């Protein structure tokens, strides 16, 4: 399903990183080839925190502010 | 209930079959095909009897009167035509709808003609001249079948907007929506009077203050399943499954005991409401099934089929 | 499954081992969409998952079967050529047999991996040919229902709708299908959707389509979709892209779900008040305006399917990825490609099912050349046709390769010229086939009265001197009928590949010039040689398609007198898809507009603003349009094009732009224009058939000869112009009394003592006797003189 | 059985028409004339409903199947055209078989048909291929007509040489060579099960071990006689006389109780054979009658004839 994920080793690094970013609220950045796993870490990271609302934006090659 | 031995296999038409009934009082059966051709058989002999044409398309389905004596058909033609059949004579043509009829029905008061036509309404028609004088309007595509109800006080009408909407003949006020199919519905038909008690029994629905349990509705779709819905509150009383093509029609038995029904699955399929008990199948025709019919005295079964034959099988 | 449990742990090894292989072999250094991602084995057990959930008990055979489906539903659409696709076979084979060494090969790995929920109401596997069967009844119901336009079911047609149901039956299921334009992605769709209950709806695209009008279409289908629930399949087409503000919001809606801001204002609260209902109508009490917005996404998650139609143009792949990463990430992608030669045999073969092809005495050759893969190595007649037609599509390619490395613009070949070319040779096999047999009746009763009235002279020789006078006469006749008569036979034998040639010819060399369409029809004819298929040669393709009556029509009607304007005015008579004349000088114009001009043909232009009503008054009339101006292509001509027409128990109906009208059977519409080099929108490609109005050599040579014998001696181009006419005059006048002869022959059922049957026959043998005295005297001895004057000006 | 008042007298060609036949399934009546048309009525109401025009020369016979989807035609342009009842449209033209192809039949296998023609030989076609594979030889002369029997186990021909042969599809022998005519023959034909029983007691034909009956044929001849034969002995079981000119085609009742004939006295004749009751006569035509058919099940007999008009008659 799209909100589940099997807690790996990289996973519960990365989410604990993203958790530890995102609680002092400093803007990052997650670079990796498509499919690797950003998008799911971030929820994970995320839904740690209860106060923290998520707003999706896709990026194109032909947007502007 | 029909059983696997076929009585007769009446094969003279040229095209597909699309709807078959009964002839309320003789012991004739009607046919209509896709070749604008009403051809008219006996069931009881398996014999053909006379064929009648007048339509210039296909004929999508046909009706008789309480009394029999008369017998409306719809073709593709958007015409409308009415047949003295003691004569076997059109007596009067009906135009009106922009595009082909694909429904008609005789109200039980015998004085009004129904149809439903693809140009996304339903027309009502006057016997003694032909003038239309209803039109009910708010159906958003090609309407399929129109049935009335038994007192004709109600009509109901499925279209290709997957939603099945029940009206009020008095007023042309759409009394219910009824929207819980996944696709195109295909067919509908009314529950006699003799079942009421019945269903409220299978489905546990219970009673209002007038003692009136409700006027039940059975909806067949493309969705491979067979909804059956209580008017009176709008609400899907219960689903059936099992086919594994289009439902193309549906109907109650007269004991009010089993719904019988056809679909493109090229089987006639016997289902129990009431205890879920039979499921009984029927290999019925070698291509698709188009309509069928049970007799409400004679322990008769007719099916059309695309295969260009009609089946009669006998109950036991 | 309680019962697979022990193959958990096999399973997920295998599914990793080729998945892995998938990585290192199908590299992005080939083409930008071969990325697998851990996403794939996600949808893939998603998939493997889907197809265990209905269904009971299965054995490990079921389940392997599963399995090699959902790779080849992962792993083998988005590939773009076969060798590609050979190797994932093999290795979808490999490791499954690798993983599960005691398993039947067969039950579990059969060829046609199929799976469907149509024939049954549950996901199982399907034979191919119970689907086969079962489509083509749902498609002759669809036919009723829309596109009353025919299609062919070849194994490749049955694959990929089977791949666009699975697709709709997802919740947001967004595909991108790769193939040249005409292959049947939009038609398949569409018959797709309506087996799945969704209403197709697609934007109008047109010269003015703006921004704005795109954002409203938009709003449109959202406002469908979300409230007022019901499925949807938006299908987008990547000409009906004018702007990248189209492909930013079609990103935007694909991945979000939701497009932020198209409800702007007053929209945003009739939104609302919609959405406020139909949430009360399904039962869902809310107020609050992110609820209600959060609702409406998941509608439009759920019941909104984008269908985006693109050709396989390298090149552009990575730039539609750049612009749109949605397509390559929340698409699934099938590479429908061109026909294969399988692809191509079968549809001959099923239009070409009527023909009488059959030739029992047909000897094979030592060699044919093989060009169907699974052709039988010692064939019937009709399946060397049929090759001979494929190798033919096959040789349009090559012509078009090497009209691209040396020369310029080459017009694409799609599978619409196949059918174009099978539905000539059909419809020129029966026409052929019907003059030469009725002629042949003709021949053989005017020989059997002529045999009776031998008998009547010679019954009366054993009143006279006219009887015998007439019997020389017309055994002067009969020695040519009786030679016609006996080469009916040899006429009937040689008529598949004449008809085939010629609509070959008719149907794909409509846009080369001269020396291309003689070395392609030379090509044709050393194959045909080649695969013995009998073809009367030394017969001008221009005589055989058109007899001289309709050319006198034509060269009275300004028509250059020359081989090439003889074929496209050929190719303006017999077609299927409306054509598009491109030429240079306006001569076609003319020619058009006096060949219909008894019908009332119209005169009309893109750019003119009235071109809408001309064009209804046209739909609604049956009058010929002619429209110029066509690089400004207005696409609300596409269905009439396509002939997406209604039959509403007797009226055929189209629907132009949004407003659907009745169509008259006597419309014919052409199009035309002055750029011979011009390039047309894709669209409009493969929608129309293309002649080509080029300036032959010889057609010139005559040109300077005609225009410096009326300046230098007007008085020897004065003869040659009346000696012309008169000489085609006097070949009506043969055609016509040598024709009436036989119709009267013919319609006599008694015998000579009639008395208008002998002053009819005596005084048709008179007047062509004095004809032909007119004719050799002409061309006797002012033709000569006529012929020296213009030698020394050639 | 047929009575004095024509139903319908359908004129539409323009050559003497040769042979009429009835479609197995469909409500359709199809002729075949010397104008190298075959055309396709409506023998229900009378209406015209196509003409096929493929042939070169004039058409002397046609056949369905027992399914009625193909239709052998034979005519004297030396060719066998199988038409496509379905597509309307020829599927295949066997060629060779020289001379005038008098006649051809489908068996009731529907894979094979027989052709017989001026040539002194019948010949044996496959429907799917075309290709010439046997080749009956022993004929002295013209032969006219050749029908199987109904299990497609043997075939029987006629022919101007007055001799009739029962030859045996299998093997290619002269089962029986019935030579009593005095006349040539130019009509045989085969009959039903139905009426075998009858013919025991019609002729005192006596029973052998097997118990059956045995097959039995039929023949008209120029000489105004129609014999029936027993294939089995190859004796003549009974000859009727009474036709006044050339008999063209006779036939069983499909009730097994009459004889149908039709000959060029201008009239049909039914004749009663166990108890020689019944000798009527009609005017069936102002000119020749070529050939006749009765419908299997419908009350409906048909009879070509040289004034180019095809009569249709009612049983009763
Ligand atoms: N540990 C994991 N558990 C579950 N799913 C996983 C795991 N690793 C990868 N996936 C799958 O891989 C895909 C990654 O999707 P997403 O997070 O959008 O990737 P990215 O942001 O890298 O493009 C999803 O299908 C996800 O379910
Ligand atoms: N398999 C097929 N058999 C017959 N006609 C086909 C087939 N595929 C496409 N066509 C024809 O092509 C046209 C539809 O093309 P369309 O599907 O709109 O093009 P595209 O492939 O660019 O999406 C119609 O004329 C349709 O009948």
């Amino acid at each position: 399903a799209p909100d589940v994920v099997v807690p790996t080793l990289d996973t519960v690094r990365h989410e604990a990183l993203l958790y530890t970013w995102l609680a002092e609220h400093k803007p990052l950045v997650l670079c990796g080839p498509p499919g690797s796993g950003k998008t799911m870490t971030l929820f994970s990271a995320l839904r740690a925190l209860p106060d923290m609302e998520v707003v999706g934006l896709n990026f194109s090659s032909a947007t502007t502010p | 209930i029909p059983r696997p031995p076929e009585k007769y296999a009446l094969s003279g038409h040229r095209s597909p079959v699309t709807r078959v009934i009964f002839h309320p009082v003789f012991s004739v059966m009607v046919s209509a095909s896709e070749d604008a051709t009403i051809k008219v058989w006996d069931y009881e002999t398996g014999d053909f009897e006379r064929t009648l044409k007048g339509h210039t398309d296909s004929v999508q389905d046909i009706s008789f009167d309480h009394s029999g004596k008369l017998l409306a058909s719809c073709s593709a033609d958007m015409t409308i035509k009415l047949w003295d059949f003691q004569g076997f004579e059109c007596i009067r043509t009906m135009h009106g709808h922009d595009h082909n009829v694909s429904s008609v029905a005789i109200m039980p008061n015998g004085d009004h003609i129904v149809s439903a036509s693809r140009d996304k309404t339903i027309k009502m028609w006057e016997v003694q001249t032909g003038y239309c004088v209803k039109t009910f309007t708010g159906h958003r595509e090609w309407v399929r079948m129109v049935r009335p109800n038994q007192d004709g006080t109600l009509i109901a009408s499925c279209s290709n907007d997957q939603t099945v909407r029940v009206w009020v003949v008095a007023t042309k006020e759409c009394k219910a929506e009824l929207r819980e199919h996944e696709h195109v519905v295909e067919c509908i038909s009314w529950a006699p009077e003799s079942s009421y008690s019945s269903i409220s029994e299978a489905t546990g629905s219970e009673t209002k203050k007038s003692g009136k349990p409700g006027p039940f509705l059975l909806s067949g779709s493309r969705d491979k399943t067979i909804k059956m819905w209580d008017v009176s509150t709008g609400m899907c009383l219960m689903t059936l499954v099992g086919h594994d093509n289009w439902v193309r029609g549906v109907l109650f038995h007269s004991g009010g005991k089993f719904i019988l029904s056809c679909a493109d699955d090229k089987t006639l399929r016997v289902w129990d409401y009431k205890n879920k008990r039979c499921m009984k199948t029927l290999n019925a025709h070698e291509h698709f099934v188009t309509s069928l019919d049970f007799h409400k005295t004679a322990p008769y079964v007719v099916t059309g089929s695309v295969d260009q034959t009609v089946k009669v099988w006998e109950c036991r | 499954i309680p019962s697979l449990r022990t193959y958990a742990e096999p399973l997920t090894a295998a599914m990793v081992e080729f998945y892995t292989m998938s990585q290192e072999r199908f590299t992005q250094d080939t083409q930008p969409h071969y990325i697998y991602s851990p996403r794939e084995m996600t949808r893939w057990v998603r998939g493997i998952f889907e197809a265990l959930r209905p269904l009971e008990t299965l054995p490990v055979e079921g389940l392997i079967r599963i399995w090699a489906h959902e790779a080849l539903r992962l792993f083998q659409d988005r590939l773009v050529e076969d060798e590609e696709r050979r190797w994932t076979d093999e290795n979808i084979d490999t490791v499954a047999l690798k993983h599960f060494p005691n398993i039947d090969r067969e039950k579990a790995m059969s060829r046609p991996i199929l799976y469907s929920n149509w024939l049954s109401k549950d996901y199982i596997p399907v034979d191919q040919e119970e689907l086969r069967d079962y489509v083509k009844a749902r498609l002759k119901v669809f036919y009723e229902e829309e596109l009353d336009v025919p299609l062919v079911l070849f194994n490749e047609v049955l694959d990929h709708v089977l791949r666009i149901d699975r697709i709709f039956r997802q919740p947001q299921g967004h595909l991108l299908l790769i193939g040249v334009s005409g292959a049947g992605k939009t038609t398949l769709s569409r018959f797709v959707a309506w087996m799945n209950g969704l209403s197709v709806y697609q934007i109008k695209v047109h010269r003015k389509y703006t921004g704005e009008d795109f954002d409203e279409d938009l709003r449109t289908v959202l406002r469908r979709s979300g409230c007022k629930n019901e499925k949807i399949a938006f299908i987008m087409d990547e000409s009906n892209v004018l702007d990248s503000g189209f492909l930013e919001r079609m990103n935007t809606l694909l991945a979000n779900g939701e497009v932020p801001g198209l409800f702007e204002g007053d929209e945003y609260a009739t939104l609302m008040t919609q959405c406020k209902e139909g949430a009360q109508k399904e039962g869902l009490m809310l107020d609050s305006h992110e609820e209600l917005y959060k609702w409406f996404t998941s509608q439009v998650i759920r019941n909104l399917h984008v269908v985006f139609t693109m050709n396989p143009s390298s090149e552009g792949l990575k730039d539609r990825a750049a612009t749109s990463p949605a397509l390559f990430n929340r698409c699934v992608l099938n590479w429908f490609g061109d026909w294969s030669t399988e692809a191509l045999y079968q549809v001959g073969k099923e239009f070409t099912s009527k023909m009488d092809l059959e030739k029992p005495n047909y000897i094979v050759p030592d060699y044919m050349p093989v060009v169907y893969d699974k052709l039988p190595q010692p064939p019937s007649h009709r399946e060397a046709i049929v090759n001979s037609c494929v190798f033919v599509h096959q040789t349009l390619h090559q012509a078009n390769a090497r009209l691209a490395k040396r020369g310029g613009r080459t017009m694409a070949i799609t599978p619409r010229h196949y059918l174009d070319f099978i539905n000539h040779y059909a419809n020129l096999f029966h026409e052929k086939r019907s003059e030469l047999e009725e002629q042949q009746m003709h021949l053989n009763v005017g020989l059997r009265k002529i045999k009776e009235t031998v008998d009547q002279v010679e019954e009366l020789r054993r009143k006279v001197n006219r009887s015998t006078a007439l019997l020389k006469s017309l055994s002067a006749e009969r020695e040519r009928w009786e030679k016609t008569s006996e080469t009916f036979k040899n006429q009937m034998s040689t008529i598949a590949g004449d008809c085939l040639l010629s609509a070959a010819f008719i149907a794909y060399a409509g846009y080369f010039d001269q020396q291309m369409r003689q070395n392609l029809f030379t090509t044709w004819s050393h194959h045909l040689q080649q695969a013995n298929i009998q073809f009367r040669t030394d017969i001008a393709r221009t005589e055989y398609l058109s007899n001289a009556d309709e050319r006198l029509r034509w060269q009275a009607s300004s028509l250059p007198a020359d081989d090439l304007c003889t074929e496209n005015a050929i190719m303006l008579k017999r077609f299927n898809r409306y054509p598009l004349i491109i030429d240079p000088s306006g001569q076609a114009t003319e020619f058009i507009m006096n060949e219909y001009k008894d019908r009332k043909i119209t005169r009309t232009s893109f750019l003119d603003d009235a071109f809408r009503k001309n064009l209804e008054s046209a739909l609604r009339f049956g009058n010929p349009l002619l429209v110029q101006d066509v690089e400004s292509y207005d696409p609300v001509l596409n269905p009439v094009l396509n002939r997406e027409v209604r039959r509403t128990g007797g009226r055929v109906l189209i629907t132009l732009g949004d407003q659907d009208i009745d169509l008259s059977p006597s419309f014919v519409i052409f199009l035309s224009t002055r750029d011979p080099t011009v390039e047309f929108p894709p669209d409009l490609c493969s929608r129309v058939t293309f002649v080509n109005f080029t300036v032959t050599r010889s057609s010139l040579q005559s040109q300077c000869l005609n225009e410096v014998l009326k300046a230098e001696r007007p008085d020897v181009d004065e003869k040659r112009s009346d000696l012309l006419k008169l000489q085609g005059e006097f070949q009506l006048r043969l055609r016509q009394l040598e024709k009436s002869l036989l119709q009267a022959l013919n319609e006599v059922k008694g015998r000579i003592l009639d008395d208008d049957t002998i002053i009819t026959t005596l005084e048709n043998l008179k007047r062509e006797a004095a004809e032909v005295t007119r004719k050799v005297e002409e061309t006797d001895i002012v033709m000569q003189e006529v012929e020296t004057v213009s030698q020394q000006y050639l």
